[PDB]
């Protein structure tokens, strides 16, 4: 554990450049299975009625 | 990362009010240097012996084994957290048992680490190696999105699941019919995923690990290489030095078991 | 062999620092003689005998196998320790009971060679023979890089292991239809090994041995040959020598299991 | 007597619920030092077996 003293090393000179990748990695699921499995259908009012027996 | 749902009722004609976005997570990792050093003496490089011309090509071989050797453990052999190069303290790297908090689990009086890699935590008290352990981390990855496909750990708690696992099962049986004896377990199924069990040699003992090899990277800041010191008798001297660093691409898609004891 | 791994940090542009290496390993065996001798009077080889016509070859052929299986014996009969010759002792030779002390196990009080073949240690009180001493022979051998391939013991000892082995079941299954019954086992797999299983005839009771056939020579010193003796009356005498010794490669790279017995 | 209980190196011997044969007979013997044929003679002697080539 020397690091020579008047050495020149990477905590004596400045301007070191950042490196960031540019890949931002997201894996969060997005799905909905009920979504999926039931039926569409289109409303043309406020209320939607229907009858059972 | 994605928000939780919520209530998100509205009122009809409503002045739109802004609601807030999310943003994302910064993470970081230091760098490490690892050297390797050797001399040998005049002498001993003329002298005829067996099995050897050179004394000095067959101990550098070795020692450059040794180096790979020493990068793997480093890599996985043992608990580390990042530590800031200093002109009087190395800089140290931070491995796997440093990030990953989430989907792993935990022995008792334990400790998770924070997350960032400063710390990994404390250890528990040892625990036998049960398969409810590996459904739950299955389950809580396929929570998370994660798509891990591999598992590694030591060779003992490898001998213990090959031996008695008995997953979904009682009785076992064997025809009696049969010449071959075996005993392999090596892919492991359930209803968030699949994996295929592998045994390391220099992995971290009472330790499991279900990972994704493409979310993990070893960046070289200095690839390995080597030179010849100074000479200042009769003697030969060589280094081999390498600086290196870890990234782990997200703690979400992987789990880490620790404190399980194999075979009681 | 190579050194464990370890930390490994080092710090930057710190003075090389200067670490000792490795050094190989030195191992020795001694050299052996057998031999055997024959008489036989004029008057037995001129008379007419129902299925020979000379007597001297038809004993001369059964002593030759004789001495062959005394080598066999010699190699692997019984524990056998080095013993320097001088003019009043005989020489002797140490066979694998003197080299492996690694990878296999011992009863209870029970001590293991040292490993230069000068002594074979003490054999421990018998116990019955489990699926576990296969494995963790296995598991030895693999973490220490050896690649063995064969299983021989004695009969009573294949006997046993053919009859209630089991592995890894916990019950053997027959259909009640079937006429034929068999009771074979030859191939012992694990995640670590594959081995199959033989019987040898003059193998020492109580011992079984895991190996591989590349690491093991048989060095003549002198081949075997045969001369005649002097002649001192109507008779005719033939005698017959060999001298020979047995180089084990490395110990590491196979396991020797003690004391275990068929049944209690 | 041998084809009542043999059960060799098994210890189920397990019969389909649903198989209306039942079959009581053991012909072949097969270890690993040698493989045998079992027959029966009117004339031998009783509470003797011999094995032989």
């Amino acid at each position: 554990m020397a690091t020579p003293t008047n050495a020149v090393s990477t905590v004596e000179i400045n301007g070191k450049r950042e490196d960031l990748i540019d890949i931002i990695y997201n894996i969060a699921p997005y799905d909905t299975p009920f979504m999926t499995a039931i039926g569409k259908g289109v409303a043309t009012a406020i209320t939607h009625e229907w009858q059972t027996d | 990362e994605l928000r939780q749902p919520g209530k998100n009722t509205r009122v009809e004609g409503e002045d739109a009010t802004i609601k807030a976005g999310s943003f994302t997570t910064m993470l970081n990792n230091f760098c490490q240097i690892s050297d390797e050093t050797l001399q040998v003496t005049g002498t001993a490089d003329k002298v005829k012996k067996a099995g050897r011309k050179n004394e000095l090509a067959y101990q550098l071989a070795k020692k450059s084994k040794e180096l790979k050797l020493d990068m793997e453990y480093a890599m996985v052999g043992a608990p580390q957290a990042k530590i800031q190069r200093n002109t009087t303290t190395p800089g140290q790297m931070a491995n796997i048992f440093a990030y990953y908090k989430t989907n792993g689990s935990v022995g008792a009086n334990g400790t998770l680490p924070t997350g960032d890699g400063s710390d990994t935590g404390t250890a528990g008290d040892l625990r036998l190696l049960t398969e409810d352990m590996l459904l739950n981390a299955s389950e809580a990855i396929w929570r998370n999105g994660g798509q891990a496909n591999s598992i590694q750990t030591s060779s003992s708690i490898k001998k213990a699941i090959s031996k008695n696992m008995k997953g979904r099962a009682t009785e076992i049986t064997l025809d009696a019919s049969d010449n071959r004896i075996a005993q392999t377990v090596d892919v492991y199924e359930s209803d968030f995923g699949k994996y295929t069990i592998r045994a390391n040699r220099w992995f971290h003992e009472n330790t499991m690990f279900i990972f994704d090899p493409k979310m993990h990277a070893l960046c070289y800041l200095r690839p390995f290489f080597q030179h010849e010191l100074a000479k200042t008798g009769d003697s030969e001297k060589r280094q081999l030095l390498v600086e290196y660093t870890l990234r782990v691409n997200n703690e979400k898609s992987g789990a880490l078991i620790r404190d399980v004891v194999a075979q009681v």
